[PDB]
RNA sequence: AGCGAAUGAACUUUAAAUAUGUAAGAAGCCCUUGUUACUUAACUGAACGUGGGCAUUCGAAUGUAUCGACACUAGUGGGCCAUUUUUGGUAAGCAGAACUGGCGAUGCGGGAUGAACCGAA
RNA sequence: CGGGACCGAGGACCGCGCUCUGCAAGGAUGCUGGCGUAAUGGUCACCAGCGACCCGUCUUGAAACACGGACCAAGGAGUCAAGGUUUUGCGCGAGUGUUUGGGUGUAAAACCCGCACGCGUAAUGAAAGUGAACGUAGGUGAGAGCUUCGGCGCAUCAUCGAC
């Protein structure tokens, strides 16, 4: 009798998708990047970027 | 009826030769085909004839009494001898009557 | 539940894979050319007045009959040429996962027996697409976003 | 070339005789032969008037008529569809029988070591000098 | 505004008879119930032929029934939604079970004399509610002076 | 584009934009058999039939409340304006066609105002 | 995580579900105040803001021009008959039509009766005239429905035959 927005009503979200509660609890929208020291940009990329 | 008309709804929105002195009685000659020939027999006698309860008698039909002058040969006839009294007849109608076992007699 | 978990993991891995490939090419001194987009969302933003018969027919075939109507299109040359012809009436581009899930969750209506039925249950998607393996709205979103066989 | 009734032909009026052509509409059109003459041929053409097709007939000299290759691709595709379907039934492996539209290109990597890019301006400096 | 090049088409067939026959209305109610509650297409066809007019229901003769009774159809129940008329050119009548809207007096008498039986459509619905072992017949629709003059 | 390919818009290995014709299947594809009153030097092609083989995927995309045949009835069937294409012209205006769109039949918001403008029905 | 506006459609239960004693899950309930009457609401007259050419007819593509309109009451214009044609309902059905007429009557009604006749049941030809089965009233391809699941195949269409 009434279409309810699942993005506003959490119960419709849990009805249509049981994994939404697990997503919210485990915070899978806030996953940090993999650890490790990032290697620096090669020089030739920089001379190519700043070449007139 | 006037009340069912559309105007009530539209209220507010508006060779050869010539034959002098022809007499059709000269050319009166009605025709019947042989598949309706048994229909001229009365129904109950027709039923005994078709069932086979009359092995010694044959029916005689007068077409002029029933209102026909020519016997034509559309259809087929059963193997029952029938005497036919007609003013006119066609050759194949006479052939089918003779194959049925009857005879066609000419009357005026 | 398991299928939605798998889909979320696949989205995260494909994003990290694209980033890793770009970084590896940059570190090796080359450029990684990304794959061209497979999904285009098309919105009709101009009215139905004074339109030539060929763009009229293309909009009819793309099911853009009213202004502010949007559709999902798989990118082939046969569809790209049509959208290129009806450029003066549409705005089209490459939608992301958030756009797909927002559109399907908020304005999701299925065509069931010629009727426009809101997607309020997984059941409607199940009896309308279960022969293609799509049993819920997460399968529908995954199929639309990744451009699957169905 | 002796043309026959039912053959599908292309019309190309060769030469620069376009000064006084009565009907330039049928140049480059494709039609069906219904009548054959020693130096003429009868071609059935269809014209589109709004929502319906009207049927026109023209008499074209043989010098402006070439046989068309419209059904060559269809007959050819029928032939290799039959042959690869027989081959697939022989070897017991599925094979594609449907031609597909062009798909978008996938991801790939372009090397720079021997193909250093050239920087271009909106005009060429060699043309400026 | 929405651009609809095509047009939704209203139904082009009868849904109810124009006749004011109360017994025909009862027959329509019975066969509406039968066509709704059974899977047999025979009930739907009989309901549609009950809807039709007289020029769409030409008469069927005893000779036509005797023709269609041949070749393994001797024991089938003949169903004709029309008037069954007598044909006097057919001299002998085979035994037959015919269900019809109405019979002429001569046709009914000749059937009962030959040893067959005549039924109404409600009797047909009671004996064969699924249309089992039935031979459905129509008469010559184009055998009319108007159709000749068309 | 090249002519460190040949040759010289009329050069070409290759190849434009714009719309545009034809074709894209089982209702189809061939093979074989004979006849021919067609045709061919010709049982040779083709047509006519005959039989057989091809359903292992029915042989691009997208859309598909879009079917067909009758019956009866009615108005209009050498109207206006505009974009584009094309043929002519004039001192300047302008005159023919082809397609498309709008109007005559049409309300609404904006062009202060309005048959032909914009948005949108 | 706040702040604001508009809306409350349905009327026992059923279903999807969830954070599972219950619930924000297939559409509003709970508590409280004043009044219980012109207070809400409605009609009429007027003022105020915004909007708004006088109708009909003719013309062409259209406006314009032109014509009619002082006002009110009553009257006032696609009707009937005959003959066709298509469709709808009805009765009978290879037949059908009582009502020219007669009988009868509670008397222009109703009821009853039959010979002829009209149309249909046979066409074609100028006419003389002749006059529709080789076959389960044919063969082939479709075709609703039925089927003992082998097929039978209505109407109708296309085609080749027959009279």
């Amino acid at each position: 009798v009434q279409k309810k927005n699942p993005l506003r009503n959490k119960q419709i979200m849990l009805r249509l998708n049981p994994y939404a509660s697990t997503f919210a609890k485990e915070k899978l929208g806030e996953v940090k990047a993999e650890e490790g020291k990032p290697p620096k940009v090669p020089a030739s990329f920089k001379e190519l970027l700043h070449e007139a | 009826p006037t009340r069912f008309s559309k105007t009530r709804k539209h209220r507010g929105h508006v060779v050869g030769m010539r034959h002098f002195h022809l007499l059709r009685n000269h050319y009166w000659r009605p025709s019947i085909n042989i598949d309706k020939l048994w229909s001229l027999v009365p129904s109950d006698v027709r039923e005994q004839y078709l069932s086979g309860q009359k092995k010694d008698t044959a029916p005689v039909i007068d077409l002029l009494s029933h209102g026909y002058a020519k016997l034509l040969g559309k259809g087929r006839l059963p193997e029952i001898p029938v005497v036919v009294r007609a003013r006119y007849v066609s050759a194949e109608a006479e052939r089918k009557v003779k194959e049925a076992g009857g005879v066609v007699e000419l009357v005026a | 539940f398991k299928r939605a978990e798998k889909y979320v993991k696949e989205y995260r891995e494909q994003e990290r894979e694209k980033i890793r490939l770009a970084r590896i090419a940059k570190q090796q001194g080359s450029f990684h050319i990304p794959a061209e987009a497979k999904l285009v969302f098309v919105i009709r933003i101009k009215g139905i007045n004074k339109i030539p018969p060929k763009p009229r027919k293309i909009l009819q075939l793309l099911r853009l009959r009213q202004i502010n109507n949007g559709v999902f299109v798989k990118v082939t040359k046969a569809t790209a040429e049509m959208i290129k012809i009806v450029e003066p009436w549409v705005a089209y581009g490459y939608p992301n996962l958030k756009s797909v899930r927002e559109l399907i969750y908020k304005r999701g209506y299925g065509k069931v027996n010629g009727q426009r039925i809101p997607l309020t249950d997984n059941a409607i998607i199940e009896e309308n697409l279960g022969k293609y393996g799509i049993i819920c709205i997460e399968d529908l979103i995954h199929e639309i976003f990744t451009v699957g066989p169905n | 070339r002796t043309y026959r009734v039912g053959d599908i032909v292309d019309i190309k009026v060769n030469g620069a005789v376009q000064k006084g052509m009565p009907h330039k509409f049928y140049h480059g059109k494709t039609g069906v032969v219904y009548n054959v003459t020693k130096s003429a041929v009868g071609v059935i053409v269809y014209k589109r008037v709004k929502h319906r097709y009207i049927e026109k007939r023209i008499n074209v000299r043989i010098e402006h008529v070439k046989p068309s290759r419209s059904r060559e691709d269809f007959l050819r595709r029928v032939k290799e569809n039959a042959e690869l379907k027989k081959k697939a039934k022989a070897e017991g492996v599925p094979v594609q029988l449907k031609r597909q539209p062009a798909m978008p290109r996938e991801a790939h990597t372009v090397s720079i070591a021997d193909n250093k890019p050239v920087t271009l301006a909106p005009v060429a400096y060699e043309t400026t000098i | 505004g929405i651009d609809l090049r095509w047009k939704h088409v209203r139904s082009s067939h009868r849904k109810a008879p124009k006749s004011d026959n109360v017994y025909l209305k009862l027959l329509v109610k019975l066969y509406r119930f039968l066509a709704r509650r059974t899977e047999a297409p025979f009930n739907k066809v009989v309901l549609r032929r009950l809807f039709m007019s007289r020029i769409n229901r030409p008469p069927v003769s005893l000779s036509r029934i005797a023709r269609n009774l041949k070749n393994g159809n001797e024991k089938k129940t003949v169903v004709v939604v029309a008037t069954v008329t007598d044909d006097n050119r057919l001299l002998q009548v085979p035994k037959m079970e015919v269900a019809a809207l109405r019979f002429t007096a001569k046709a009914r008498a000749r059937i009962e004399a030959a040893g067959g039986r005549t039924l109404t459509l409600d009797q047909l619905a009671l004996e064969k509610p699924t249309g089992a072992n039935t031979l459905l017949l129509r008469g010559p629709k184009n055998a009319r002076e108007a159709v000749k003059h068309f």
